[PDB]
Formats: C-alpha cells, sequence, structure tokens
C-alpha cells in the first residue's frame, strides 16, 4: 500500500522511499574524484554546461560551508542548497557554543542525523 | 558627614632589628582620574618619626597643621623641656588617635588611615596603626588603604611575629618594600610609579630617599596571549 509511498517499513524490512533518493543523485551525471594528499585534500568535479545562455561561472557544485571545510555535491541543486544552508548554520553554531569551528567528522554526522529524521517523518 | 573626595593609595612599612622603613606613593586621585601627582604623603615629625597618612588628602593637610603645631608646643618654655622631654613616636601616636576618635563622634571625622612609625630613645622598634574609627593595633608589618590586605600579605611572610625581627635586616626590608611597591603599582588602579621612601634607623637616623621609580618590571608575557579567552 503505502510501504513505498512513505517511509514506513515493508515486509522486506527495506525502505523503498529511501532507495529512490539514491536513484536521483546519479541522474544529474556529475562525477567527483576526491583524494587525500600529504598536506591537502583535493576534489575535482564535473561542470558540464552545454548552453551559450547559461553563465558557467555561476554553475557550481562546490560550496564553502566553513572557511576551512569545502563541500562538493553530486545530485540535484535545490536539495544541495538546502543541505548547504543547514550545514553552514550548524558550523557557525558550533563556534558559538563550543568555542571552536565544527570538525569535518561531526559536520558529516550532524547532516547524517538530520537525514535519518527526514526519513523518520 | 564626610566621605572620599580626593584620595591617596597605601602606606606600607615593616620592622627589622635596628629600625623600620616606611614608604608611600605620591598620588591624590579624584577617583579613577589621577588628578594630582607629586603630592607627598609621608610627613616627618622630628628626625625619629615619619607618619604615613592614607585616605583623604584634605584631612592629611589638616594633620600636617597639627603635627607642625605639636613641634611648636614641645619647644615652648624651656629649651631643656625638649632635649630630654623630646618627642617620642608613642606621643604622636596617642595624640593623633584621641582627636580622630572624638571627631568621629561629632560625625564629620578626619578621613584617614595612619601609620605612626618610629624608634624610641631606648631603641625599640615602633610600628602601630590608627584609623578614623579609632581602632588601635600593633603588628610587625602594617599598611593602610588597599595595601593593608594586598601588599601586607607579602610583608607578613618576612615577619610574622616578634621573634622574626632579629631574622630581618635593613637590606632585607629594603628589597621587600621595593617588591611590595611593584605589586602595588601592578595590581592597583590607584597608583603612582613614583614613590618616596624614608627609613628611620636608630643608629643612623632619618635617611629620606625621595622619588624612586619602580624597577625590575615585566610585561614579556603580554605578547604570548591576545584575545579575551575565546579568540585565538
Amino acid at each position: 500500500g503505502y510501504d513505498r509511498h512513505i517511509t514506513i517499513f515493508s515486509p522486506e524490512g527495506r525502505l523503498y522511499q529511501v532507495e529512490y533518493a539514491f536513484k536521483a543523485t546519479n541522474q544529474t551525471n556529475i562525477n567527483s574524484l576526491a583524494v587525500r594528499g600529504k598536506d591537502c585534500t583535493v576534489v575535482i568535479s564535473q561542470k558540464k554546461v552545454p548552453d551559450k545562455l547559461l553563465d558557467p561561472t555561476t554553475v557550481s557544485y562546490i560550496f564553502c560551508i566553513s572557511r576551512t571545510i569545502g563541500m562538493v555535491v553530486n545530485g540535484p541543486i535545490p536539495d544541495a542548497r538546502n543541505a548547504a544552508l543547514r550545514a553552514k548554520a550548524e558550523a557557525a553554531e558550533f563556534r558559538y557554543k563550543y568555542g571552536y569551528d565544527m570538525p569535518c567528522d561531526v559536520l558529516a554526522k550532524r547532516m547524517a542525523n538530520l537525514s535519518q529524521i527526514y526519513t523518520q517523518r | 558627614t564626610q566621605q572620599p573626595i580626593v584620595t591617596g593609595t597605601s602606606v606600607i612599612s615593616m620592622k627589622y632589628d635596628n629600625g623600620v622603613i616606611i614608604a608611600a606613593d605620591n598620588l591624590g586621585s579624584y577617583g579613577s582620574l589621577l588628578r594630582f601627582n607629586g603630592v607627598e604623603r609621608l610627613i616627618p615629625v622630628g628626625d625619629n618619626t615619619v607618619v604615613g597618612i592614607s585616605g583623604d588628602i584634605s584631612d592629611m593637610q589638616h594633620i600636617e597643621r597639627l603635627l607642625k603645631d605639636l613641634v611648636t608646643e614641645n619647644a615652648y618654655d624651656n629649651p631643656l623641656a625638649d632635649a630630654e622631654e623630646a618627642l617620642e613616636p608613642s606621643y604622636i601616636f596617642e595624640y593623633l588617635a584621641t582627636v580622630m576618635y572624638q571627631r568621629r563622634s561629632k560625625m564629620n571625622p578626619l578621613w584617614n588611615a595612619i601609620i605612626v612609625a618610629g624608634v624610641q630613645s631606648n631603641g625599640d622598634q615602633f610600628l602601630r596603626y590608627v584609623n578614623l574609627l579609632g581602632v588601635t593595633y600593633s603588628s610587625p608589618t602594617l599598611a593602610t588603604g588597599f595595601g593593608a590586605h594586598m601588599a601586607n600579605p607579602l610583608l607578613r611572610k618576612v615577619v610574622d611575629r616578634e621573634s622574626d625581627i632579629p631574622k630581618t635586616t635593613v637590606q632585607v626590608a629594603e628589597e621587600a618594600i621595593v617588591n611590595a611597591m611593584r605589586v602595588l603599582y601592578y595590581r592597583d588602579a590607584r597608583s603612582s610609579r613614583n614613590f618616596s621612601l624614608a627609613i628611620i634607623d636608630k643608629n643612623t637616623g632619618l635617611t629620606f630617599k625621595k622619588n624612586l621609580q619602580v624597577e625590575n618590571m615585566k610585561w614579556d608575557f603580554a605578547k604570548d596571549i591576545k584575545g579575551y579567552g575565546t579568540q585565538k
């Protein structure tokens, strides 16, 4: 019935609504490659712009969530922006209440926890 | 009524085996504003006694008048009624005490805190304290004002009792008043770098070294931390 239309469990124990989310991030056809250097981390990503009338400079997928922490997005750009906004807000908040900027580990975990809540609702 | 108008800092002092030293800084502040520098607060009465006056500068002047009148009374009559009835510190002390006490009762007191430091003609060290309220007490180390409960702790570690007077010398006290003054200039907002120092020795008399500056100062730890805590 609604075991694929909302986030409730199925007889399989697998959430079909959640599966569909991963079947929409590869439909934008953007590849990324991220490597750890000895002193740096480098991430390069596609930026295919097939139009004369789109400004290519404003077509982007690398958003700076902290002054030290970049974020590269593979998948739809409305959801990208919302996740960027939320992440920036939290990173600022962490500075405010703990006296130092949010680690990469914990910023990842925080968005991870919000994602679970969005599939709980 | 009377309350703080223009107010001095602290007079600090200690005993040793042959005498006492007493020192103060030259400030009449009008609160935060340091409005008068160069205003001396040690007042010598004869050559065996320096009275260090703290509190209000106004009242200080008016005890300047009373100490000066006193020398005149003693000189009066015989010239031999002041050579072997010459002044003792214990006389100056008592006189100052009883006027303050009775003036507090008229409810407009002399707003001061005073150390009377001297040596008797028998050679005994004399350091005793009086204040506007009229509380009397003796201590081997005494100070007034903020430095009565700031500067004084350090001083009392050199001399805590009457037994530790023979364990202290004119050059130990000398270092410790210089040091208790540096502590004073550092951690009090009312302070002058200038300070005058008098020494009453029984063997060598009044030696009055004026207008010293605080030396051996450190500010080399102020480059290492900035911000108020949170800022790195």
